[PDB]
């Protein structure tokens, strides 16, 4: 049933909280949600993601 | 006495209503193993002595 | 520094050269959460200071250990305790013995039957049927009261209740009870409001039976 | 207590105060029927609308445009969370102090708010109450006509 | 006995109860003691059907009979489970009695005057029950327990100008120049 | 103190490690200006959670629900009782393979509870208290000795000791007179009432430390050890002793939740390593002490409450002492369900009277709505 | 309700019978020291041998104590080669 | 004194309805 | 005059009898005085500390009827 | 008046077992056929 | 014993005194990179007493009187310290707000501006002034009757608002409520209460300027303004009460734990100092090169030594007998392929 | 400060970078880096190593060195027992009294 | 119970 | 082998959990008949009757032979000797 | 002089109690005198 | 014995130089 | 000892300046075998202090504040100590009734942009 929904998720690029304005991402996890799209997750710069 | 014999079965798992004072802060890997197998064996230690 | 040039030096005092590492206070890990990282963090309660570590030897404030104990002749005296099974008093006629029995039994006693009741108040009962503990339609026997923790176990021992009109001017709605005596006035203020109150009066044995059916 | 209101209503206090009247609930078939909706089908009333005890839901915010920094709840049984404990009741000692359990918020916004109250009792802020000394059940009686004039 | 609006036989002296119908009631207390009374009756029949899975195979001679003696176990069904279902059942009556009641007054009701202002009349929306349930809509409070972090005291907490390092493996570290503290006196 | 001005330094580095300070850009190992006593940084023990738990964050997971996953509302509706955090919580749910799958609401009024430290207190107070070995804790008493009862020598005229009997505690066979024994040795009465907040401010703050991991199933291929630290090693969790380890939690998968843990998991969590497979419930028992007074006058036992918090019951101790918490949904389910009705009492009068008006008490013993999970 | 005397449990080792202490605190034995290593009072530290007190230590390196006394044949086995913990392993270096 | 001051003619026992003259009037003041 | 013979003629005895340690006004009657063993008005030993401290009126004292209470 | 009062109803009744004399009931306790083993013995009201 | 205090009694000594650092701005800022974004025998003792002087007469009304002092200090100022100098612009900054009592706002504003390009050219000025800097310069603008540009208020502000530690003020203040440990004589001591209007300059001024910034609003009638003056000004006090927060330790009197006080005044980090250096924001560098453990994938950058040979688990049931160890045979071998990568 | 050169050279610093009483950890960040612009011809190195050996210890250029308690420290102290050793030169011990008031 | 004599 | 070596190998007698006393027991009834308890919380005077009241009354003061009528308190200098029993329920 | 560490540490060196607070009155009490509970001036009243 | 605090030297007696001479009266001591 | 003690005088060599004022003059009679007295006239006191004719000592005490050190001397070490208190907490509201002063016209100018937002 899952999959009916989960390949209902077109986001091949993350979503807007992705933002990290608040505070930094975790590295940890992003390499745990790599898997739910297409372009690269981890690559973090040393700045505040800016959004894209 | 009076112990609170109605207890003794009647809690949710087998290590419940059952005074054991001997603890530890860290039972160990084999202190474990010996304290789950402890806990059943009272249990059936006691169930087959009150059948016989 | 009357000029920045010339900064006041640092040498230290006792109030500075001899501290201990900030321990986290219950504001910090309040904060903070962050912080609390071991068991070590979950200090107790600040008003528990810590363990008694002192002789509070009487007449003398509250000595140290390994003190002095030029002044505790009357410490270790207290400290076996108040003679058991003695007259308190040692002279001067006991002030029990002085006063006169009265009432052979006592002047409160509670013999096997008496009629003391413990207080429901009239303001406990109608705080609850707004607050919706309890339903006004049906007659409040005192198994609602109890069940719905209007009154504890620690408050029904027979005979069960007694309504008292404490404060309570005016009752709004028709309410019915089966409560054990209502105070007169309670009676005429449920009965002013289209309400009843039927008293009953149940033994022992109905005690039970009522609050356990 | 209209007495002890004005106590009240005379603080330079911020987070206003609701107006006595209208923080009463204590007052056209037959000159107009009891409070608690028994409409003229027969009578038919609504549980929880009348109280002659006293209790009724909060009223609301003091007003719109200010945001109250602190909020106190209510207990499980409906009343506030004032309660008057005893310095040493062991030896039944008369010296009291107040205890404010059941507040979230700032307590601080909350207890710089009693200070304007008790300008001379020492008030001692934890984590989860706010402690008042010296205060006996009277000033239990002082609280509860501000957290009710607060609007909790 | 009582426990129920019928009245315990102690009307026996002939106490009428008119002026009836008059009341609304949700039943909210009452509902929640049923949760917590169904509960047990669920978590009483859970013990009185354990039986032995023993994972391990020092006393696994036991697997097949139940972890109650027979006697007793046909003495706990009797004495605190069937108790606990008539104590459930009690207050599967309070209830579905004080519905019957509400059946009957929310269509006495709907007509008069209103069916919009109808479950407004029968209400008790509270102007703070924002507070409780969707705190994201109430404002006129801070009833935030980390209050410092409600969006009108949002201003409060710093927002260090933080970066990470890849020298020390990514590692976040504020750009944070650090002010040097009190020394002496 | 101060004393030893010399000698408890040799005046040259090794020739190893030791190293100058360079300068103030010199970012020196383990230095922070806080006061911490456990100095790890994220690579040491590395959070799993979405965000690092920041002071801007109120808790470092998704406040919203992400629009590119399946969001599952949480089994029971939700109400913020006095100390709940007033802030939505949405952990993701890992895939056993470490695929982050659907994304899960929390219950705000469980790991919603935020923390404040002299409430988990009583919990651990009575943890590094009840995990004594109390029945070590016997001790020779003055009778219990075995000498003469009688004075040997009378003393009468020349300086011997004025002493006989000689049994007691001054000498070197004897023992004390108020001595510690295991039934002179209190083990604390703990309520549900605390100790279900004592466990809730502490899963909050395993959540708000950003500890806090939910799996789908704790179940293994085989129940062999070495297919449970291969899915640790999948799962990335440390329960080296060193590396700070895990709390399973196991409640079993998201529609087939249970108590007694999956068979496979249970035979498979015995690692020598640190890891604790605990029981998926916050609330414990009424305590009751049948020896309240004196009344059996042989029970070895503490003094206090005969029914003690079991070993593997969530407990401080090994909540702090595990860096991380390893929650099924299985387990999710039965806390919002036992603690649903605790819940809903705690809320005030003229909140408790909206709840059936909102969809929180739909009764499935009368029928309203059909049975849930 | 009322909390437990945490007195002092988990951290440092039992104390011993002073004039002062409730009822329920545990101190330790008679003739039984509260710190192993001082037989005397002048005894000092010994270096890297600790006394395991507690639970089952975790990680028991050969030249610390458990249950027992200290054996030059069983408690350090090679004088020359020397242990640790790298990597919650316990190697000899 | 209740009924005289309420102009009322005087009732007794007055009930507690009646008495508290209507929240006790306040005399009309 | 005549409304307070009777205020105080239909008083159960039990409530003028020395009924507390605290005299109203806050004196400790001990025994020895025949005179103070007479305790008309009930003391209330939790109530009254906002009195003569806090600035608050003598208003707020009195009673429904004008008659201050004491505390 | 001495002995006057509302007893209890299983309180001992007005002079029960006195028969008429000044602690009469320890004076008829040698005509009583067999008594407990602990049974009002001597006791002279020493810190009494 | 109450004292009288007639003879000369000694002051107590208390953590209220300690020589707090003059707040510095930082290293790689200078004022304008902010702003455009909007030694001889000289007797300075015999002039401190004269630059005060010039203080009681300005603040008590003789403005004119004080601007002739001022004068003088700001001609031995000038003496003694170089060019560019802190100090020196101290007094050319003082005596700005002299003429400005007296009118002669031609050279008020014009000696104003010039501790300006006395304060920029600095390397690392006193944030103590640099805000009073332009305050100042702010109230001769408007006493100019230039009704926008006596607003740079706004800007004052939007240096402490950015530069200045709100919590480095009650570092040490902050934790004396925990020293006293009377309660019912000598308890005014759990009450310790310092105004941040003493021992803070730059945030009273901080407060002085955005107040003065609301009345400008208030008679230019720019209601849009005034409240981001206020609005802007409640968030600039509650953060600095912010930084006074505190729970009550013991309430009931204390006895004899006198060594507890190396455990209150300490470095206890304001909530200021605590959420902003959070551990996981500002994480500690922590190199594995030194310890003695790494997580699992990096167990070959630990602390290097000579020859290491990989035993076993130091499990503790090896130092039972044969049975024991027959149990636990293949612990080990399972540990590898828990560390194998 | 002799001449106005200083006669200490070295401030050795044994502490752990992991362990446990960050007292030494809390004062590397925060007082150090500035403690070090004052005086930067003092040569400070630091140690780390698993059991600190807790004493700062200062290495005058005389020779001779002095050692410096630290236990259960905190940071604001270690700050001053640091400016405790930079100030003397260990090169005499004096009673201040009478006979000592003029060295020579 | 079996009390304590004294 | 340590406490005495060769006391603790042979056995005497071991001694085990010491009953409590009847945790009523200072409600002595020379006050539960002598005396009552009233008054508000806080303040609880322990009304004795009348000293001389049925000794000798011929000749003795008309009226004084009523003092001994009255609820006398006792003065509180025994008041907190008789209730110091009673605290000792939970010291400290 | 003799100073010593405080307030009312003064001389120190002649055996009178400090911090004795000479100020105060005597707590006469039960003692029997004419210059019981009086302020000085009112010790000529030796009839009461 | 009475041993009260306030009833004699409160800790035992001592007899430091600025007591055996200027005693109680300034004579001060009988011996010593 | 309890007159010196009204003349602010307990050890040897304090010093105090007292009025002439007539219950002072037999403080000072009582111990005159204690004290060591010295009279100055007025004007003589106005010179011993450099002080002009004209400003007379009423208002010069008129400026300084009530609260000098050790501000009163209350009738007992406690009501001293709550004498040091509330001066200690009327600093406390003297900072809160600021904070708040601060709100109180913010909150009643978000009534005006409020109220006159509709208009």
């Amino acid at each position: 049933a899952m999959e009916s929904q989960r390949q209902a998720r077109r986001r091949d690029a993350p979503s807007e909280w992705y933002d990290e304005t608040e505070g930094p991402l975790n590295p940890r996890f992003l390499a745990s949600m790599q898997s739910n799209y297409t372009q690269v997750i981890t690559e973090l710069p040393s700045s505040p993601v800016t959004g894209r | 006495g009076f112990t609170m014999k109605y207890k003794r079965g009647t809690g949710l798992w087998d290590e419940d209503h059952v005074n054991d004072f001997d603890a530890n802060k860290y039972l160990s890997a084999r202190s474990t193993m010996r304290w789950y197998y402890g806990m059943e064996r009272l249990q059936t230690r006691n169930n087959m002595n009150a059948r016989r | 520094e009357f000029d920045a040039d010339h900064p006041l030096p640092v040498v230290g005092t006792r109030l500075n050269e001899r501290t201990t590492t900030h321990k986290w206070s219950h504001w910090d890990q309040y904060i903070n959460p962050q912080i609390t990282q071991s068991w070590m963090y979950l200090t107790q309660t600040p008003e528990y200071v810590g363990p008694r570590s002192g002789h509070n030897v009487i007449k003398m404030g509250w000595m140290k250990i390994g003190g002095s104990w030029k002044y505790s002749r009357s410490y270790n005296d207290a400290r076996r305790g108040f003679a058991k099974g003695q007259w308190q008093e040692r002279k001067m006629t006991p002030r029990f013995m002085l006063a006169p029995r009265v009432s052979a039994g006592g002047p409160r006693n509670r013999y096997e039957g008496k009629a003391s009741f413990s207080r429901l108040s009239l303001s406990k009962l109608l705080w609850a049927v707004d607050t919706g503990r309890l339903n006004p339609n049906e007659t409040i026997t005192l198994y609602h009261l109890r069940n719905a923790k209007v009154i504890a176990d620690r408050e029904v021992v027979w005979p069960g209740m007694v309504l008292l009109a404490g404060n309570v001017e005016r009752v709004p709605y028709p309410l019915h009870i089966e409560l054990q005596n209502a105070s007169a006035k309670a009676i005429q203020l449920l009965e002013e409001a289209g309400g009843s109150f039927t008293n009953v009066y149940m033994s022992h044995e109905g005690l039970y039976q009522e609050l356990h059916p | 207590r209209s007495d002890i209101y004005d106590e009240l209503l005379k603080l330079p206090l911020r987070y206003a105060l609701h107006d006595f009247r209208t923080l009463q609930a204590h007052i056209h078939a037959s000159s107009g029927l009891s409070s608690a909706s028994p409409d003229a089908p027969a009578y038919y009333a609504v549980a929880g609308r009348d109280s002659a005890v006293g209790y009724a839901p909060p009223l609301g915010p003091a007003d719109p445009v200010d945001v109250i920094p602190f909020f106190v709840h209510r207990s499980s049984n409906g009343h506030l969370p004032g309660k008057v404990y005893s310095m040493n009741a062991k030896t039944l000692m008369p010296a009291f102090y107040m205890r404010i359990q059941n507040i979230e918020g700032d307590m601080f916004r909350f207890e710089e708010e009693l200070m304007k109250i008790f300008p001379t009792k020492k008030i001692f802020v934890r984590s989860h109450s706010v402690y008042v000394y010296n205060v006996n059940l009277d000033g239990r009686a002082v609280l509860h006509h501000w957290l009710l004039g607060l609007g909790f | 006995s009582g426990a129920v609006g019928r009245g315990s036989f102690h009307s026996v002296v002939a106490g009428a109860n008119p002026r009836r119908i008059p009341t609304y009631y949700n039943s909210a207390y009452e509902l929640i003691q049923l949760h917590r009374a169904h509960r047990e009756v669920t978590r009483n029949f859970l013990v009185r059907d354990k039986v032995f899975d023993n994972k391990f195979p020092g006393c696994s001679l036991a697997n097949g009979l139940f972890k109650m003696v027979p006697n007793k176990r046909g003495n706990f069904h009797t004495r605190e489970l069937t108790e606990s279902i008539r104590h459930r059942t009690i207050w599967g009556q309070r209830i579905q009695q004080q519905r019957t009641i509400n059946a009957a007054i929310l269509e006495d009701a709907t007509k008069v005057l209103s069916p919009a202002q109808m479950e407004d009349r029968f209400s008790y929306r509270t102007p703070d029950a924002a507070a409780y349930f969707s705190p994201q809509e109430y404002t006129a409070a801070n009833n935030w327990p980390n209050y410092w972090q409600h969006p009108t005291e949002k201003h409060v907490v710093p927002k260090p100008r933080w970066r990470r390092e890849p020298e020390l493996g990514g590692i976040t570290r504020v750009r944070d120049a650090v002010a040097t503290p009190i020394a002496d006196y | 103190y101060d004393s030893r001005s010399s000698g408890v330094h040799d005046v040259a580095p090794r020739d190893g490690v030791d190293f100058m300070y360079e300068g103030p850009q010199q970012v020196l190992p383990g230095a922070h200006p806080l006061p911490l006593f456990h100095p790890d940084n994220s690579v040491t023990r590395p959070p799993v959670s979405p965000y690092l738990p920041s002071p801007q964050r109120p808790h470092p997971y998704f406040t919203t629900e992400l629009p590119e996953l399946p969001h599952f509302q949480t089994t029971r509706p939700i109400v913020y009782t006095v100390g709940t955090m007033k802030q939505r919580i949405v952990a993701p749910v890992f895939d056993l393979a470490n695929n982050v799958t659907h994304t899960r609401e929390l219950d705000p009024f469980i790991f919603g509870f935020y923390p404040e430290t002299e409430e988990m207190a009583k919990n651990l107070s009575y943890w590094l208290v009840r995990c004594q070995n109390f029945s070590s804790k016997w001790d020779y008493e003055n009778r219990e000795i075995w000498r003469k009862a009688k004075k040997n020598w009378p003393n009468t005229g020349m300086g011997m000791a004025r002493v006989g009997d000689r049994k007691n505690h001054a000498h070197p066979w004897g023992a004390h007179s108020k001595p510690v024994k295991p039934w002179n040795l209190l083990m604390p009465t703990m309520d549900v009432k605390t100790w279900s907040k004592s466990n809730r401010m502490l899963v909050t703050l395993k959540m708000l430390q950003g500890k806090l991991q939910i799996v789908e199933r704790l179940t293994l291929p085989e129940p062999t050890q070495e297919a449970y630290l291969q899915l640790c090693r999948t799962m990335g969790w440390d329960v080296r002793h060193k590396g700070g380890g895990a709390l399973f939690m196991d409640g079993g998968s998201r529609l087939t939740p249970s108590s007694e843990y999956d068979r496979a998991f249970f035979f498979g969590s015995f690692f020598n390593g640190r890891n604790k497979l605990v029981r998926p419930t916050l609330l414990c028992d009424e305590p009751y002490d049948y020896n309240r007074t004196s009344s059996k006058a042989r029970t070895k036992g503490p003094k206090g409450q005969k029914n003690p918090i079991p070993i593997n019951r969530f407990n401080a101790y090994d909540a702090l002492t595990h860096d991380t918490l390893i929650i099924t949904e299985g387990a999710l389910l039965q806390l919002e369900d036992e603690m649903y009705t605790h819940k809903l009492a705690m809320l005030p009068p003229h909140i408790r009277a909206q709840l059936p008006e909102r969809g929180f008490l739909d009764s499935e013993v009368l029928g309203d709505v059909p049975p849930a999970l | 309700p009322k909390p437990a005397p945490r007195y002092n449990i988990g951290l440092r080792p039992a104390p011993k019978r002073q004039n002062v202490g409730g009822q329920f605190l545990a101190t330790q034995k008679h003739y039984a020291r509260e710190l192993w290593y001082k037989r005397q009072y002048y005894s000092t530290r010994p270096f890297a041998i600790q006394k395991h007190m507690g639970s089952t230590p975790r990680i028991l390196l050969d030249r610390t104590l458990w249950r027992s006394c200290w054996l030059t044949k069983s408690n350090l086995p090679d004088v020359n080669r020397w242990e640790k913990v790298v990597n919650s392993q316990r190697v000899t270096e | 004194d209740l009924c005289a001051k309420m102009r009322l003619p005087l009732e007794h026992p007055l009930p507690l309805s009646r008495r508290s003259q209507y929240a006790a009037i306040h005399r009309v003041r | 005059e005549i409304e307070a013979l009777l205020e105080f003629h239909a008083m159960r005895p039990e409530k003028l009898r020395v009924r507390a340690r605290h005299r109203p006004d806050g004196s400790v009657n001990m025994g020895d005085d025949p005179n103070f063993w007479a305790q008309a008005l009930p003391t209330r030993a939790m109530d009254g500390s906002m009195q003569r401290g806090l600035g608050w009126s003598r208003r707020t004292t009195m009673g429904a009827n004008g008659v201050p209470v004491v505390y | 008046t001495r002995s006057s009062g509302v007893r209890g109803p299983h309180m001992q009744l007005m002079q029960e077992r006195l028969d008429q004399k000044g602690f009469g009931w320890k004076r008829k306790s040698r005509s009583l056929w067999q008594q407990d083993v602990a049974t009002a013995g001597f006791r002279p009201h020493r810190y009494f | 014993i109450t004292r009288l205090y007639t003879s000369y009694f000694k002051g107590e000594l208390f953590p209220n005194q300690l020589a707090r650092p003059l707040e510095r701005l930082p290293r790689g800022v200078s004022l304008a990179a902010a702003r455009k974004g909007q030694r001889p025998y000289v007797p300075l003792g015999e002039v401190a007493k004269l630059e005060l002087q010039g203080d009681y007469l300005t603040e008590g009304g003789l403005h004119q009187e004080a601007l002739e002092y001022y004068g003088v200090v700001a001609k031995a100022y000038e003496l003694a310290y170089p060019k560019d100098h802190p100090q020196v612009a101290g007094i050319r900054l003082k005596l700005a707000g002299a003429f400005r009592r007296t009118g002669r706002l031609t050279s008020s504003k014009a000696n104003c501006e010039a501790v300006l390009q006395m304060l920029d050219s600095a390397v690392q000025p006193p944030l103590e002034l640099i805000v009073e800097a332009l305050f100042e310069l702010g109230l001769t603008s408007e006493a100019m009757s230039d009704a926008a540009a006596g607003t740079v208020f706004e800007e004052a502000v939007a240096l402490v608002d950015m530069f200045h530690n709100s919590g480095q003020s009650h570092k040490m203040l902050r934790l004396l409520p925990r020293l006293g440990r009377r309660f019912n004589l000598n308890f005014e001591e759990k009450f310790v209460y310092f105004s941040p209007f003493d021992y803070d300059r730059v945030f009273a001024l901080a407060d002085q300027c955005l107040e003065r910034a609301e009345v400008f609003y208030q008679a230019r009638n720019d209601r849009a303004g005034v409240m981001r003056v206020l609005q802007q000004r409640k968030e600039l006090i509650d953060k600095k009460f912010f930084n006074m927060r505190d729970f009550a330790g013991r309430i009931h009197t204390m006895r004899g734990h006198w060594k507890r006080r190396a455990q209150v005044l300490t470095n206890a980090p304001t909530p200021d100092e605590l959420l902003r250096y959070s551990p996981t924001i500002h994480q500690v560098y922590r190199d594995f090169k030194y310890e003695l453990n790494a997580p699992i994938g990096r167990e070959k950058e630990v602390q290097p030594g000579v020859n290491r040979v990989v035993h076993d688990m130091g499990n503790p049931y090896r130092r039972s007998g044969v049975r024991s160890q027959r149990m636990f045979r293949d612990a080990e071998k399972n540990f590898e392929k828990y560390i194998r990568a | 400060s002799r001449n106005g050169e200083l006669c200490l050279q070295r401030i050795i610093v044994s502490y752990s970078p992991n362990k446990g009483n960050p007292a030494m950890r809390q004062f590397m960040a925060t007082h150090l880096p500035e403690f070090h612009r004052q005086y930067p011809q003092v040569k400070i190195d630091i140690r780390p190593r698993q059991w600190p050996e807790s004493s700062i210890t200062g290495i005058y250029r005389d020779g001779s060195e002095k050692a410096y308690s630290i236990r259960f420290l905190s940071s604001m102290g270690i700050n001053v027992r640091f400016h405790r050793l930079v100030n003397e030169g260990n090169d005499y011990n004096h009673s201040f009294s009478a006979s000592h008031l003029h060295l020579q | 119970r079996f009390y304590r004599p004294l | 082998p340590k406490a005495g070596c060769e006391e603790i190998t042979r056995q005497g007698r071991r001694v085990v959990l010491k009953p409590q006393e009847y945790f009523a027991q200072h409600r002595m009834q020379v006050w539960q008949m002598r005396f009552k308890e009233m008054g508000p919380p806080f303040s609880r005077v322990w009304v004795a009757l009348g000293g001389k009241m049925r000794r000798r009354r011929i000749g003795r003061q008309i009226d004084v032979k009523d003092m001994r009528y009255y609820w006398r308190p006792i003065e509180p200098q025994y008041q907190r000797l008789y209730m110091s029993r009673l605290r000792i329920k939970d010291h400290s | 002089a003799s100073t010593a560490k405080g307030y009312m540490n003064r001389v120190m060196v002649y055996a009178h109690r400090r911090r004795k607070a000479r100020y105060l009155a005597p707590k006469n009490a039960h003692v029997r005198s004419p210059l019981a509970h009086k302020m000085p001036e009112e010790y000529g009243n030796t009839w009461d | 014995r009475a041993q009260h605090p306030n009833a004699g030297t409160r800790f035992g007696r001592v007899y430091n130089r600025g007591f055996v001479r200027y005693g109680f009266g300034g004579f001060g001591m009988s011996v010593y | 000892n309890r007159m010196l003690r009204e003349l602010r005088l307990e050890f040897m060599g304090q010093t105090t300046v007292v009025p002439d004022i007539p219950p002072v003059r037999k403080r000072i009679w009582r111990v005159r075998h204690v004290v060591r007295v010295d009279q100055l006239d007025l004007d003589e006191a106005k010179a011993l202090i450099g002080i002009p004719e004209h400003i007379s000592f009423r208002d010069l005490a008129g400026q300084i504040p009530p609260t000098f050190g050790r501000g009163g001397s209350v009738a007992n070490p406690h009501m001293r100590s709550k004498m040091n208190f509330m001066r200690l907490r009327r600093m406390r509201l003297r900072d809160v009734m600021h904070r708040d002063q601060l709100e109180k016209r913010l909150l009643e100018e978000r009534h005006h942009a409020l109220q006159q937002q509709q208009q």
